[PDB]
């Protein structure tokens, strides 16, 4: 019975290793001056502002993205053409009450 | 006295090993490459009969060579897997923003875990057993059960997946990097189909290598399952 | 045996068959040519000649030859 | 917003945007070489840059891996396929460089040679304006 | 021994000190090519089998 | 008419009136597929918000000119006229976050 | 290095010493049979590389080497903007990564940059400073050095007031000779 | 029984026979290009065959490498006499052994075979993609000899690592330098096997890794990452015997064994980790090219130690004992060729150098000085050493003075100008050129025509 | 600007900006390093 590694060799090496890269990355950070807040957001300012529209009630719930656009493409000329908002909202409502 | 070494003079198993890989070139049918395996699996297996026979020469460091050997196959392995993982992270500045559907972290990674994780435990219970000189049938049939269970998701998830091959480079990886797992889950049902017990028991080079091999199928698995699930 | 000391005994003891070495010549000559042969019937595929003449894809003087 | 994508006033004022000129270099056959010309290094459409003046070069390969190599100028860019690698330059004198492509390419990878023509910057522009 | 161990140390180190010698020219050479430039003028080159094919601006 | 104008406001504006500097996002890299691909979809968000005719989206256009190939481009192009351009897809119609 | 087996080896405490090493040397040896034997190996073997003195050469080198091995790439991961490992800013558009591109400018001007570029005059001949000047501002404006790189650069004068000729090719008096013909701006 | 047999001394006889058959087509296409390099304009190729010529130079690179060099010397005399160096008796694995010998032919006629069937195209003995992934069945058939030929490699690195579990003597230096290559293999073929795999999956699976949006520079690493390990698994075996052949000719102990054995250690550590130096052009980041050209030139400190221990080593010989046996020349002018090819190695380390010298004859002159001369020389060293053990005959090379000279003296023909155009410059892997290069290529073709008609006096 | 025949022009030739003038310097830098490495060495080789 001889050892040939450290006793707890495993986890050792193992939370020692990450815990060193933690410690690592956070000091890189501090050195460049990274921002670290977390966005999970796409940054597009006149998307965010037409989904705040949305949001607002200013434009009809379900609209599309393409339905708001000043250029499209022909695939979305093609989805233009059977786009239906206020039959989607109706529809969405009629479900509410079959629910409740 | 005797010689250290008994010599062995002829051997001819490598003739036909060789000529059976060069009928893989040379075949006009997908057929015959199919028989083909066959007379490998065959002629490997003589080979492997070689090797019990010459248990008969009483040598104590054919257990440390064959040993050492597994190690080398076993690093091999783990660079091989390596490679694909490098393949795999050249591209990651391409991942994540193209319209594709990566996989969910919720269904596949945590069942195949739990799956792979019954798989060691198994495999240790036969060492345990092989450290007592001792023997439960039932082990081998839960080994075949779980090995059931893996090739049953395996095969619906390549089936049901919405993206192909020919998608992106992240779908290539994804679908290379589970099969070259899945092959090696095979590997491991082609050795542990043999599994018996042996009553010379701990000069047995078989069981220290299966005990090694299906451990290292599985941690590979924890590695793949961070990469691309999680 | 005497005879099976030495590896290779015949020809080490100088009584080879000269047939083997021989063989060996052949099968170096034949590896030799698998470099010209098709070098050969490759130039006649592509241009109907074994063998270009010396800047012959070029101008050539009239009293070229 | 409109100013989340900047533009020179001119331009917002009716300058007309600058457009781009595309053109095809191919080596000069050997039946078609003419007295002067250099076998294997003329083409029939050189490039003509002006002369100190620094000069971005973005260099790539449509197909397989070609290499961009003019040795006078020292420059020898591999173009790759999905890499856009950009090479800076200053040339000091007049003159015409010659190159050869120096990534193994295929059939043909001996027969694409590269020909810059450095002139003087009032050259150039009279150059430019006329093609 | 003594001066045997002195010959066995230059073997290393007479190597090692050309390397140092070289190691700065490296460095300032390497930085001269990825120098940040002010350039003017953009031409864009693609090879093509077996051709290469240029764009440039051209003038207003 | 201040001497650090060109960094403020953005960081796209060091290039727009310096079209053929290198970028200060990209110029640590000899390589600018990148920097083709921001300038892309810089257009691609123009014509949306502000149309073709606009002659601001013109001139991100010949900003991507500037550091993208034809080849690329006309490909590039046609796919964004079809309407299958991942970078031009709009953002409610994007499925990155979907399934993981 | 003692000759008889009586006189023991003196040993530190750590993860690498005599006692460590000792322990681990015959793990898997077959031919440390006996405690005599197995001593008398393991003293050959340390005295052969461990005594050995041009052997601690090569230590200092493997060091040296992985040493910066590690650094560059932990310098990679963290600094270089190019390479990615959290995925925040690969779920975006290119325009819209703020966060990736703080690493960008920092990245680009490390120190040694800044100190080694003036050095650029060892090595051109004509108009060494031809790229010094840059009004953008992304790097620092480049002032040429006074005095050849160290070592190997004999050619040139030791410092460059020495050379009689040096002023007369710098890009300034070259652009006064083009301008006065009008021939170019720079 | 010939094929049956697995004695290792016989299977080392047969690693060198094989070589030697092998050479003769790697002799016939090296001789095929420098005809053809004589002058511009086409000489035994049809300008409607260019085809044929890429092939000739990717055959040339891939027999010379896989096929000739590598299994003679570390097939060769490695399965001779490293057994007999250590005290044991026999190799450890006897069958593995012989289906080694066995993997490496088939192989070959597999290779050979296809140049007769199938067309006749190139792409360089490196395969760089996307060039190797469209072109036509020989690549295929290229890369199932290249696998195959991976397999004979690690089951012969595992077989020589096993000596170190029965080695009933010292560890010399020669069997350090083989153990040593054994590990490069284990830890290279694996990435290299890996990175093949990919190109068969472009070429026969559909696979879109070598195409826009993946990165074709993924190849260029994982190869060259296998690809400098592999040129220093070609000489570290030519190294153990020049240590052999100096210490025994001349009754000398080899001077700082130790360090010698650092060396080759430290060799390989380096050498695995300074591959992008093949991948200068390409534009990678300023502080990665920082790197690799540092620890490059880190590689000449080990060996330089090697180069000066070795020359000790015939420094203040018996001036009595014959100097002019054919072996002891070709070991010591290994010394000197090796610096010549080590010294530009170092050159074309520095990569605004290596901007200009990059795909040019310079780095064919390079890698040949170390590999055409000195490689083949210490292989021919070794054997003539073991002529009496071996027990050929039928040859004057033993004492030939007049073949050590013609040979240095022409093959240095062929090459010293090869330096000269790389600045002038002419690319590589190129069958026309201008007319202003002509003069030193027909010197060198003069060069390669003499070398061929010396190998026939030896017979 | 093109090759001349029977030219050694020993670390390159006709520079014609400043980068090519650095390559040139940089080869000739290390050209009487490289000769005393190599001159140094085979002096000894002897017996
Ligand atoms: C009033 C009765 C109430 C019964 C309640 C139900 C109980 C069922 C228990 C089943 C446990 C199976 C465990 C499988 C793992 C392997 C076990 C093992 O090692 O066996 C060794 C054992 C002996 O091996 P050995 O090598 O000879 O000896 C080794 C040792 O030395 C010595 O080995 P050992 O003796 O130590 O073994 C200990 C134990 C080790 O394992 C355990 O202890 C694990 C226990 C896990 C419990 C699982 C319960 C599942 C129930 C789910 C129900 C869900 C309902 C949902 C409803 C939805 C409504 C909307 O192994 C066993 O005892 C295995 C079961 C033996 C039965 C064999 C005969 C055939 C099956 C008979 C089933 C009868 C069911 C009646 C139901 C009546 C209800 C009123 O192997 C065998 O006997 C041979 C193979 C067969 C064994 C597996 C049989 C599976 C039967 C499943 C029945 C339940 C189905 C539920 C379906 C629900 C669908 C919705
Ligand atoms: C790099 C070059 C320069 C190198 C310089 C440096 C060199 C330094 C020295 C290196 C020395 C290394 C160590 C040497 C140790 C030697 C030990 C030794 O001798 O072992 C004994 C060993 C065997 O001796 P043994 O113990 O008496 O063996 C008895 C037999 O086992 C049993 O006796 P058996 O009579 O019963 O034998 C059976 C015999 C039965 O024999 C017969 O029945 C013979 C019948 C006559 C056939 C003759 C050939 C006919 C060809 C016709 C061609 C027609 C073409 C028509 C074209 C028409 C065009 C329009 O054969 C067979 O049944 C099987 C034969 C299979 C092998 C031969 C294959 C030939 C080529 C086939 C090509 C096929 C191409 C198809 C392609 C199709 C593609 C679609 O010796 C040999 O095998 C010969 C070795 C000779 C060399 C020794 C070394 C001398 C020093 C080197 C000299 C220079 C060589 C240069 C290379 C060659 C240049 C060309
Ligand atoms: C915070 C983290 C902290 C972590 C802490 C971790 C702690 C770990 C503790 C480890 C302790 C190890 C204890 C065992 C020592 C070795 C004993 C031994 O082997 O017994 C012989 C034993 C046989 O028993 P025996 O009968 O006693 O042998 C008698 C001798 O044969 C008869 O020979 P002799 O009596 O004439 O001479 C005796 C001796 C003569 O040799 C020696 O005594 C050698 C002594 C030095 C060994 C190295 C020690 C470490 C040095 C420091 C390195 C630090 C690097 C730091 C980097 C940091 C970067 C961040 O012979 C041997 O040692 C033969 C075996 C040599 C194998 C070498 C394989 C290549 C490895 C590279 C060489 C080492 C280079 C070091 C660096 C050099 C530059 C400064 O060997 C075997 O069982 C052979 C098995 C072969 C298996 C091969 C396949 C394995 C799988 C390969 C995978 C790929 C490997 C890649 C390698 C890459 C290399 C570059
Ligand atoms: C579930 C589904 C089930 C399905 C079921 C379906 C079943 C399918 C079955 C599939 C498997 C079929 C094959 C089974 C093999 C069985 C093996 C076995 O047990 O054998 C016992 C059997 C024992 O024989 P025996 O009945 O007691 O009689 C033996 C004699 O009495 C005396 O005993 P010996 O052993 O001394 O005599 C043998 C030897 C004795 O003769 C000699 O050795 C002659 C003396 C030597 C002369 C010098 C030769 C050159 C130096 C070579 C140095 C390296 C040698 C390496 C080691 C040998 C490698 C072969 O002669 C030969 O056998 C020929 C030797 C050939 C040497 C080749 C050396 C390199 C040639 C380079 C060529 C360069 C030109 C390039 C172009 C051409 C390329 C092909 O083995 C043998 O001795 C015969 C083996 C014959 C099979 C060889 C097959 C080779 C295939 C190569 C690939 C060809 C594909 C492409 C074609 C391209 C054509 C152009
Ligand atoms: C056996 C084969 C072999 C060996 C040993 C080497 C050894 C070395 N090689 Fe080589 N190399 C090749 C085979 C080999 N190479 C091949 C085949 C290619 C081309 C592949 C292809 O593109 O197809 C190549 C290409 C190649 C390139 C260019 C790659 C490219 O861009 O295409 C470079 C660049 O630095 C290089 C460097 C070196 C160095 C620095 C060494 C060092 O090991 C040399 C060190 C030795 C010395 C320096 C001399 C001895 C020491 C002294 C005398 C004292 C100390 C000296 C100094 C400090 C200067 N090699
Ligand atoms: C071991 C490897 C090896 C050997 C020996 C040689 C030997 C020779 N090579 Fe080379 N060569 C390469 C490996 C080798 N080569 C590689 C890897 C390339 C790059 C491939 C590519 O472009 O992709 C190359 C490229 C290459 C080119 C460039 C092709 C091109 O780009 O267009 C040329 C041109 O002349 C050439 C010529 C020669 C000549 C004239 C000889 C010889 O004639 C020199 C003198 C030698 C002899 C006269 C024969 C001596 C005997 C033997 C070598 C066999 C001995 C066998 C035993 C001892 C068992 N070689
Ligand atoms: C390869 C990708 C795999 C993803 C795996 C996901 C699971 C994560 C846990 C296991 C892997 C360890 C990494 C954990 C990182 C945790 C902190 C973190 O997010 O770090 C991110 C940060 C960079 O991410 P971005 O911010 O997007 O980039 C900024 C500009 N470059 O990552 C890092 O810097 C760490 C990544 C590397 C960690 C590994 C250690 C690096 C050094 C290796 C040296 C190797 C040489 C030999 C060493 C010898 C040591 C004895
Ligand atoms: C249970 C056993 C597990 C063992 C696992 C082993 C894993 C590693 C196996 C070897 C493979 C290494 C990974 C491959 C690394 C490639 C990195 C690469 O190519 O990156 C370079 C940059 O890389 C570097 O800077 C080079 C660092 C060198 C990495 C070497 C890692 C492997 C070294 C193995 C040497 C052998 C082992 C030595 C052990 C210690 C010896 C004392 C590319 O840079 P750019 O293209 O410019 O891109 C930058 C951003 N756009
Ligand atoms: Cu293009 Cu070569
Ligand atoms: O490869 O050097
Ligand atoms: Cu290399
Ligand atoms: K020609
Ligand atoms: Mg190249």
């Amino acid at each position: 019975g001889r050892r040939l590694l450290h006793g707890n060799y495993f986890t050792r090496y193992l939370f020692g290793s990450l815990a060193v890269i933690w410690i690592a990355e956070y000091a890189a950070a501090c050195q460049y001056g990274i921002p670290r807040h977390r966005n999970p957001n796409w940054m597009w300012s006149w998307w965010l502002e037409k989904q705040n529209q949305i949001k607002n009630g200013e434009i009809p719930a379900n609209t599309p993205g393409y339905a708001m656009v000043k250029w499209n493409n022909e695939a979305e000329q093609r989805w233009l053409k059977t786009l239906n908002v206020e039959a989607m909202n109706e529809e969405f409502a009629r479900r509410r009450e079959a629910y409740y | 006295f005797e010689l250290n070494i008994n010599i062995i003079n002829y051997n001819y198993l490598g003739i036909i090993i060789t000529v059976i890989i060069s009928i893989y070139i040379y075949n006009n049918s997908n057929i015959i490459s199919v028989y083909n395996s066959n007379l490998l699996l065959i002629n490997i297996n003589i080979w492997m009969k070689y090797n019990i026979l010459d248990m008969l020469n009483l040598n104590v460091l054919d257990y440390k060579i064959l040993l050492w050997i597994v190690v080398i196959i076993i690093s091999n392995e783990i660079l091989l897997f390596v490679s694909f993982y490098w393949i795999y992270y050249h591209n990651y500045i391409n991942y994540y923003h193209v319209n594709i559907l990566i996989l969910n972290s919720y269904n596949i990674v945590y069942n195949n875990i739990i799956l792979l994780t019954l798989l060691s435990t198994i495999v240790n219970i036969k060492f345990y057993n092989y450290i007592l000189s001792y023997y439960k049938y039932i082990l081998s049939y839960l080994i075949y059960y779980n090995n059931y269970m893996f090739n049953n998701k395996i095969i619906l998830e390549y089936k049901n997946n919405s993206n192909y091959t020919n998608d992106s480079v992240y779908m290539t990886s994804y679908f290379y990097i589970i099969l070259l797992h899945y092959i090696h889950i095979y590997d491991s049902i082609i050795l542990i189909v043999v599994y018996n017990y042996v009553n010379y028991k701990n000069i047995n080079n078989y069981y220290i290598n299966i005990n090694i091999y299906y451990h290292l199928i599985e941690v590979l698995y924890i590695v793949i399952s961070i990469l691309l699930y999680l | 045996n005497l005879e099976d000391h030495f590896d290779l005994a015949e020809y080490m003891m100088k009584m080879h068959n000269p047939m083997s070495e021989y063989l060996y010549w052949i099968a170096g000559f034949v590896s030799g040519l698998h470099g010209i042969l098709p070098l050969l019937h490759s130039n006649y595929y592509f241009s109907g000649m074994f063998l270009p003449r010396d800047n012959d894809n070029t101008q050539l003087c009239d009293d070229s030859w | 917003s409109p100013e989340d994508y900047p533009t020179p006033q001119k331009y917002l004022e009716g300058a007309p945007i600058p457009s781009w000129y595309s053109f095809q270099s191919n080596l000069v056959g050997d039946m078609d070489l003419k007295p002067g010309m250099a076998r294997m290094l003329e083409v029939d459409k050189r490039l003509t840059v002006p002369t100190r003046t620094h000069i971005r070069f973005l260099i790539t390969g449509a197909d397989v891996i070609h290499s961009w190599s003019v040795p006078s100028l020292g420059i020898k860019c591999d173009a790759t396929p999905g890499r856009l690698v950009k090479i800076n330059t200053f040339i000091q004198r007049e003159g015409v460089f010659y190159g050869q492509c120096s990534e193994l390419c295929g059939t043909l990878h001996a027969f694409m040679p590269i020909v810059v023509e450095a002139v003087s910057p009032e050259a150039f522009a009279a150059h430019a304006k006329k093609w | 021994y003594n001066l045997v161990m002195k010959v066995e140390f230059l073997f290393f180190y007479l190597p090692t000190i050309i390397v140092f010698g070289i190691c700065i020219p490296v460095y300032t050479i390497n930085f001269a090519q990825e120098e940040v430039i002010y350039t003017t003028m953009t031409v864009k080159v693609t090879g093509r089998q077996w051709y290469w094919v240029y764009e440039v601006e051209s003038p207003t | 008419e201040s001497a650090d104008a060109l960094f403020v406001g953005t960081l796209d504006r060091l290039t727009a009136e310096h079209p053929h500097t290198d970028d200060p996002r990209f110029a640590f890299q000899s390589n600018q597929w990148n920097n083709c691909e921001l300038r892309f979809t810089q257009f691609c968000r123009c014509t949306r918000e502000l149309g073709e005719d606009d002659p601001r989206c013109k001139y991100q256009y010949y900003r991507a000119q500037t550091v993208c190939h034809e080849f690329l481009l006309e490909d590039w192009m046609e796919h964004r006229h079809r309407g299958t351009c991942d970078l031009d897809i709009m953002p409610d119609r994007q499925v990155i976050h979907m399934r993981g | 290095p003692p000759t008889r087996l009586s006189t023991p080896l003196y040993s530190e405490g750590g993860a690498f010493t005599v006692n460590w090493w000792r322990n681990r040397y015959g793990l898997y040896s077959r031919r440390q049979t006996d405690p005599m034997l197995a001593e008398f190996l393991f003293r050959q073997q340390v005295k052969e590389w461990f005594y050995d003195v041009p052997s601690y050469n090569y230590a200092a080198l493997v060091g040296l080497a992985l040493g910066i091995l590690v650094a560059v790439i932990w310098r990679h991961f963290l600094f270089n903007p190019d390479v990615y490992v959290r995925r925040q800013e690969l779920r975006k558009m290119w325009p819209d990564r703020h966060r990736q591109f703080a690493y960008a400018v920092p990245y680009l001007n490390p120190q040694l940059k800044n100190l080694l570029l003036p050095y650029k005059n060892s090595f051109i001949d004509n108009e060494p400073d031809y790229a010094d000047y840059n009004p953008v501002g992304l790097r620092p404006q480049r002032v040429m050095a006074i005095r050849r790189i160290p070592g190997f650069f004999w050619a040139i004068p030791q410092y460059f007031f020495e050379d009689p000729l040096y002023t007369s090719c710098s890009t300034k008096n070259m652009q006064t000779i083009y301008k006065k013909l009008g021939y170019s701006e720079l | 029984f010939y094929i049956l047999v697995n004695n290792n001394k016989r299977i080392g006889i047969y690693y060198i026979k094989l070589s030697i058959i092998i050479g003769i087509l790697g002799i016939v296409l090296s001789y095929i290009i420098r005809v053809e390099l004589y002058n511009s304009g086409n000489r035994i190729i049809k300008y409607d065959n260019v085809n044929y010529y890429n092939m000739v130079i990717t055959l040339h690179g891939l027999l010379m490498i896989f096929y000739i060099i590598m299994p003679g010397l570390y097939g060769g005399i490695p399965l001779y006499i490293l057994p007999i160096l250590s005290v044991i008796t026999d190799i450890v694995l006897p069958r593995i052994n012989n289906i080694s010998i066995i993997i490496v032919l088939i192989s070959y006629i597999v290779v050979i075979n296809s140049i007769v069937i199938e067309y006749n195209i190139g792409t360089g003995w490196t395969l760089y993609p996307p060039l190797s992934i469209i072109g036509t069945v020989i690549v295929n058939m290229i890369l199932y000899g290249l696998i195959i030929i991976g397999i004979s490699s690690i089951i012969s690195a595992i077989n020589f690592m096993n000596i170190l579990i029965v080695i009933d003597g010292i560890i010399y230096v020669y069997i350090w330098s083989i153990i040593i290559t054994s590990v490069l293999l284990i830890i290279s073929l694996p990435i290299l096997n890996g990175i093949l795999l990919m190109i068969l999956s472009d070429i026969y699976f559909n696979s879109i890794y070598f195409i826009l949006n993946g990165d074709v520079v993924l190849y260029q690493h994982l190869f060259w990452y296998f690809g400098h390990p592999e040129v220093y698994i070609l000489i570290l075996p030519a190294f153990g015997i020049i240590s052999i052949i100096l210490s025994v000719l001349n009754n000398k102990i080899i001077f700082g064994m130790k360090s010698m054995i650092l060396a080759i250690i430290m060799i390989s550590i380096l050498g695995s980790i300074v591959w992008a130096h093949h991948i200068y052009t390409v534009g990678l980041e300023l502080d990665t090219k920082i790197y690799f050209n540092n620890l490059t030139l880190i590689i000449s400190i080990p060996t330089g130690n090697k180069i000066y221990n070795w020359i000790i080593l015939y420094i203040g010989s018996y001036n009595i004992l014959y100097n002019g046996y054919q072996s002891l020349i070709f070991s010591i002018m290994f010394i000197i060729i090796f610096i010549i090819g080590g010294i530009t190695g170092i050159i074309i380390s520095i990569d605004i150098i290596d901007i200009g010298l990059h795909d040019t004859y310079y780095i064919v002159s390079h890698f040949h000085y170390i590999l055409s001369i000195g490689a083949v020389i210490s292989l021919l060293a070794g054997i003539l050493l073991l002529k009496d053990i071996i027990g050929y005959y039928n040859v004057i090379i033993k004492i030939n003075k007049y073949f050590g000279l013609l040979l240095f003296i022409n093959i240095n023909i062929i090459f010293t100008p090869q330096f000269i155009i790389g600045f002038n410059v002419m690319p590589r892997r190129i069958l026309e050129y201008s007319d202003n290069i002509i003069v030193w290529n027909l010197i060198s073709s003069i060069g390669s025509i003499s070398t061929i008609l010396i190998l026939l006096s030896i017979f | 600007d093109i090759p001349w025949p029977a030219r050694t022009d020993w670390g390159g030739h006709d520079p014609a900006t400043p980068f090519a003038e650095l390559m040139i310097n940089t080869h000739s830098m290390f050209w009487p390093v490289a000769i005393f490495i190599y001159v140094s060495a085979i002096y000894m080789v002897k017996k």
